[PDB]
């Protein structure tokens, strides 16, 4: 077992971060790409299946649910009715860039992992959604494509052997909903993204009623390379329910913010400063860190300064783990003011169907602006603290639970900021 | 033989396979309160009124679409069963205006019967209270949406009866407007009845509007005319 | 933000609009992508083919698309009033989106807000008495890791401060336009100190794989 | 003719009496002498629903709005 | 490599998805049909 | 009164601004509270004697 | 707070007050409210009628 972890050279999965060597499908087989996949493929969908729960592959979009049982509910036997594999590569939880990397800087990989996916589990085309925000890098995506069809190996017959699978890329046109996990599926059915009801699950009735799946860019990318490589050579780096690389990225209040692969346990103090420049001002100038991007609680400085970077961990803090914003913030900015610009962004994506997430962060909206403001009663911060109980999990997503964990942090933390705003106002009226 | 078990608070009973839990627990008397669910058109699941507490699970789950697994036990009063029952009742009456007198469904509300028989009774939410305005849909259906509560039935009932295509939802978040875009006036066949489909007061009858309110007059058996069906 | 029509024309249809026949050729490789039996799935791509084509789509365009997808015309009223990207007001030329949420507000967006204000002159959310400035500041757009960041038609711009404020603005007057990538040095998204990446050039498939 | 009201000579017209079973409706209506016309009740009938069969591939139950 | 390997996305034109999508349009087997056409028939 | 609104009308601040409380001051003034069935006995002493309602 | 006269009010400079919301006659122990509604050529919901019986009012 490693101390806590860090970064050993050429381990890494993937390279090429930015600008390497050269951007084509010849890179990519110089980078790995393109060898011995046909032998793979040919052994049996079982053994891919076997070799991701070898890895030990943990699901990521920041959900928790692997994907290992995942696929293997994907291993129903065919019907009629095709199978579908749904490539998501929305950013969501405003921070990311986790996946504007990997698909501006490397596409191939990703055509192998849907070729993968692809032959894993029975499915026979794979649309792959791309945000509205990314009309550049979705052209980057169309030349490698146009040059994976040019070299005359996907498409129809793949690997020389008698099998065919279609890639198409759809765009988006701007939202956070439409990165979830089945108003995918209507946006792209030509409805307006809107969730559906969950028990029937994606494997069962899906795009438009067939057994699909949604697959994240990260786990996309991963798993061509599990198949290439060893068993649980992915699994020694970290824990044993987690386990693999990770993008730890901080998007925000550092010098030089920036991107960096780690494996799945690190010091928190290494990675913010001995990675990415140094913290603003010092390590005791910030207020606090949240981990995860948007959907996670805040962590304070006394327990950043401890708490090592694992999924258990920040189970263990009450917070859930997702990408490439755990970032710092400042005593310089509000917190207040920095989770209502959140909560108003959550105000302005999304969609209308529950009830309750709707008036929930229109409540948490005028609620904020009134703290912010400053005009109210600790009854009503308290009475924050009651609907941000009442709202979590009693909808259709998790957008609305995404509301409720910062609410929930910046209560059971940083209640003393509040209370001398609110004295500070109540000196101001008086 | 095609039989499911399931326990309501103990008695015990036999469902068919592929129904809901809603039609069951109405086998047994128990009417879980709904206002999306009805029964001549398809299942939204859009008014989260049907959770309940349904054993060995942390999460609280609609009625109206879900599937029935074999041997059940359906907790409908339990604590946070009638928690879930407050919140989402508390939820509805905020954006909802003070119009109970100008109301055409003083005697047939839907919110005013369910508010006193589930929901809580010191409101919250001070401020804010936002307002809808209203369309023009045709001139024998009167028409506020202010009092639209987003319900999403008369949509399921243009789309699944009339197959006329009008209706829809228009906008994110608080602000969905449900009508038709383009200032047309909505007229077509079984437009009438939608004044009944309509749960609360934002779809009354025009040349009724305001002649009286349904405690005063008597419910009496009649047979149709000017139609060969009645 | 008036979500009901009330005509106003410019609009009022029928507005005259039509496309291009290599634009049909673009219909029927759209609608040859997806598969038969369910032709109403390509409503967002035609539309934003319509969008492309005429910079701002009016409801003559939606009688459009409607009949050559043989659908009625709500669903394409809903998919138009549902997202971001199809702007129902008339835009200019350039359309500048100012995307501050939590890195870009949290790295101080509101210096770059008062410099676009006080160069431009019209307020936020608002249109501008010419073309080609149409402003509006916006929610995340996925490209966090820098500066908070500036949109424009189908380009990025990072690594911000009031003096390229000046200079972009002033050389989209001229006509010349700067790169999408990031600004002050540092290439790509990159790790800005003494590059802590990877330096070797990568073996790849060379060395030891297994049932391979 | 003073008020504009609604006068009658029915002092029966305000009866009503809520019942349990038909057997004993009628039993007491032939019991107190009068006739008496019964009309039949009427459940809803039971239907076959699913959210799924909402989704459909290639079934024309479709919910094409949502 | 510190070189940005990229600029290949910087000559995009806002016509080329539509582009890739209309030149890759060969090679696609049927997208299965069922019953009628639409589901409006 | 009770802090019951289900029972006791509200007052008027209330309302005329709330929503709960102008439903119940509503249906309260017209239907009437529910009341749970069965059958009871008390008496107070009234200055004549024992004034019981059933 | 004394109980006599069964006046109505109306607004400062204004119309009618009353609605015709039919809860005076709903409540009315003895009946004796009257009230049929009908809305006028503007818009807002108004009356015909409004009875009150002298004889029945219990006050
Ligand atoms: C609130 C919420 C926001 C999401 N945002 C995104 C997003 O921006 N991009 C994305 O690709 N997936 C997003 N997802 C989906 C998750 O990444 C999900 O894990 C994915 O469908 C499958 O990932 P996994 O199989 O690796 O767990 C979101 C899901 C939820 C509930
Ligand atoms: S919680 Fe809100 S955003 Fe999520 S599905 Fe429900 S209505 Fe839509
Ligand atoms: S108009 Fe009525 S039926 Fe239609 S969504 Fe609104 S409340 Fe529901
Ligand atoms: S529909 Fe609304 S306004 Fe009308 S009686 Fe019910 S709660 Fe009051
Ligand atoms: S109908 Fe009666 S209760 Fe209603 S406003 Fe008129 S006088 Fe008041
Ligand atoms: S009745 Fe089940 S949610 Fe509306
Ligand atoms: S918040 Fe500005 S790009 Fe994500």
């Amino acid at each position: 077992k490693t101390s806590f972890g860090s970064l050993k050279d050429e381990d890494r999965i993937f390279t090429n971060l930015y600008g390497r060597h050269d951007w084509r499908l010849k890179g990519a087989q110089s980078r790995g790409d393109w060898y011995k996949t046909k032998e793979i493929l040919l052994k049996g969908p079982d053994w891919i299946l076997g070799e991701v729960k070898t890895s030990g592959l943990r699901g990521r979009g920041g959900a928790g649910f692997p994907t290992g049982l995942k696929w293997s509910f994907m291993n129903k036997p065919s019907d009629g009715r095709p199978k579908y594999l749904v490539v998501n590569a929305d950013e969501g939880e405003p921070g990311t860039c986790k996946d504007r990397e990997i698909i501006r800087h490397d596409p191939h990989k990703l055509v192998e992992g849907c070729l993968v996916g692809g032959r894993a589990m029975g499915a026979r085309a794979a649309y792959i959604y791309i945000r509205g925000e990314f009309y550049n890098e979705a052209s980057n995506l169309q030349v490698a494509i146009r040059e994976a069809y040019e070299a005359g190996l996907i498409g129809k017959n793949a690997c020389g052997s008698g099998y065919d699978f279609d890639v198409f890329v759809v765009r988006g046109a701007g939202a956070y909903i439409c990165g979830e996990e089945t108003a995918l599926i209507e946006s792209i059915e030509g409805k307006q993204g809107k969730p559906r009801l969950k028990p029937p699950f994606p494997a069962d009735v899906g795009v438009f009623g067939c057994p699909t799946t949604v697959a994240n860019v990260e786990t996309v990318a991963v798993s061509p390379t599990i198949c290439r490589r060893g068993g649980a050579w992915f699994a020694s780096f970290g824990r044993e329910r987690n386990s693999g690389t990770k993008l730890f990225n901080i998007s925000g209040h550092v010098n030089n913010p920036c991107t960096v692969e780690e494996e799945m346990s690190v010091p928190l103090k290494e990675l913010i400063e001995k990675h990415a420049g140094g913290v603003t001002g010092g390590w005791d100038n910030l207020l606090a860190v949240i981990p995860g991007g948007s959907s996670t609680p805040l962590i304070p400085k006394s327990v950043c300064e401890t708490v090592l970077m694992d999924f258990d961990a920040l189970i263990q803090a009450q917070t859930g783990l997702g990408t490439a914003a755990v970032i710092v913030m400042d005593r310089s900015t509000d917190i207040v003011k920095a989770i209502a610009r959140l909560i108003e962004f959550y105000k302005h994506e999304s969609c209308g169907q529950c009830t309750p997430c709707r008036e929930g962060v229109d409540w948490m909206n005028k609620v904020m602006a009134r703290f912010v403001r400053g005009d109210a009663r600790p009854a009503e911060i308290d009475s924050l603290w009651e609907i941000s109980k009442q709202i979590e999990g009693h909808t259709i997503c998790a957008l609305g639970d995404g509301a409720a964990w910062p609410v929930q942090g910046l209560i059971r933390h940083f209640r003393p900021e509040l209370e001398e705003r609110m004295q500070r106002f109540a000196q101001q009226h008086q | 033989s095609n039989l499911i078990e399931v326990f309501v608070d103990g008695q015990s009973v036999m469902v068919e396979p592929g129904t809901t839990v809603l039609q069951a627990c109405e086998k047994v008397g128990m009417q879980i309160p709904r206002f999306c669910y009805h029964e001549r058109l398809s299942v939204a699941g859009n008014c989260r009124m049907c959770l309940v507490e349904i054993e060995k699970a942390p999460k609280v789950v609609a009625a109206c679409a879900m599937p029935v697994m074999k041997g059940w036990n359906i907790l409908t009063n339990s604590e946070k069963t009638k928690k879930a029952r407050e919140g989402v009742m508390e939820f509805l009456l905020a954006n909802h205006p003070l119009d109970c007198p100008i109301c055409d469904q003083g005697g047939e509300c839907d919110l005013q019967d369910q508010s006193m028989m589930f929901g809580s009774d010191r409101s919250r939410f001070l401020e804010g209270k936002r307002a809808v305005e209203d369309k023009n849909i045709g001139p024998l259906v009167k028409t506020i949406m202010t009092r639209c509560i987003q319900c999403t039935r008369c949509i399921r009932f243009a789309s699944e009866i009339a197959g006329v295509d009008d209706l829809g939802t228009t906008g994110r978040g608080n602000d969905m407007q449900v009508g038709t875009y383009i200032e047309k006036m909505f007229m077509s066949e079984l437009s009438g009845n939608i004044i009944d489909i309509c749960p609360v007061g934002a779809l009354t009858s025009k040349p009724y509007a305001f002649t009286a309110r349904p405690w005063e007059t008597r419910k009496t058996e009649s047979i149709d005319v000017m139609d060969a069906v009645g | 933000a008036l979500f009901v029509h009330r005509d106003t024309p410019k609009n009022n249809p029928e507005t005259p609009f039509d496309f291009t026949p290599e634009n049909y050729k673009r219909i029927e490789a759209i609608v040859k992508n997806y598969p038969e039996g369910h032709k109403a799935a390509a409503v967002l791509p035609v539309l934003d083919l319509a969008q492309r084509q005429n910079g701002w789509l009016p409801i003559s365009a939606m009688n459009k698309v409607a009949e050559i997808l043989q659908v009625p015309p709500m669903r394409v009223y809903e998919v138009a009033t549902f997202y971001t990207m199809y702007n129902r007001k008339p835009v200019g030329k350039y359309h500048i989106q100012v995307c501050t949420t939590t890195p870009c507000m949290l790295r101080n967006s509101d210096s770059i807000l008062e410099a676009i204000q006080k160069k431009l002159g019209i307020k936020v959310g608002e249109t501008t008495p010419d073309k080609l400035f149409t402003l509006i500041e916006v929610e995340c757009l996925g490209a966090c890791v820098n500066a908070p960041m500036v949109q424009i038609n189908d380009n990025y711009y990072e690594d911000l401060t009031p003096k390229d404020i000046e200079e972009i603005i002033d050389e989209l007057k001229a006509g010349k336009i700067p790169k999408p990538g990031p600004r002050s040095g540092r290439f790509s998204c990159e790790p800005a100190g003494g590059l802590t990446s990877l330096t070797e050039p990568p073996k790849g498939p060379g060395f030891g794989v297994q049932a391979g | 003719p003073l008020m504009g009201w609604a006068s009658t000579a029915d002092p029966l017209s305000n009866l009503v009496l809520t019942f349990s079973t038909k057997e004993d409706a009628i039993a007491f209506a032939e019991k107190n002498g009068w006739s008496y016309d019964v009309e039949e009740r009427k459940v809803p009938k039971p239907k076959s629903k699913s959210y799924g069969a909402n989704f459909s591939w290639n079934k024309r139950t479709r919910v094409s709005t949502k | 490599n510190t070189t940005y390997k990229n600029l290949q996305h910087h000559d995009y034109s806002t016509y080329t998805f539509l582009d890739l999508n209309l030149d890759l349009s060969k090679f696609r087997m049927p997208q299965p049909s069922s019953g009628r056409e639409s589901p409006r028939h | 009164k009770v802090d019951d609104a289900k029972v006791s009308p509200p007052k008027r601040a209330e309302m005329k601004t709330s929503m709960e409380s102008l439903i119940h001051h509503f249906k309260l003034y017209t239907e009437g509270y529910q009341v749970p069935p069965g059958a009871t006995y008390t008496a107070i002493e009234a200055p004549k004697g024992e004034f019981g309602v059933y | 707070r004394f109980r006599g006269e069964h006046a109505l009010r109306r607004y400062p400079s204004g119309e009618e007050r009353c609605i015709a919301c039919k809860l005076c006659e709903a409540v009315c122990p003895a009946q004796a409210i009257t009230i049929e509604a009908e809305p006028r050529a503007d818009g807002s919901r108004r009356t015909t009628r409004y009875d009150i019986d002298m004889t029945k009012c219990i006050y």
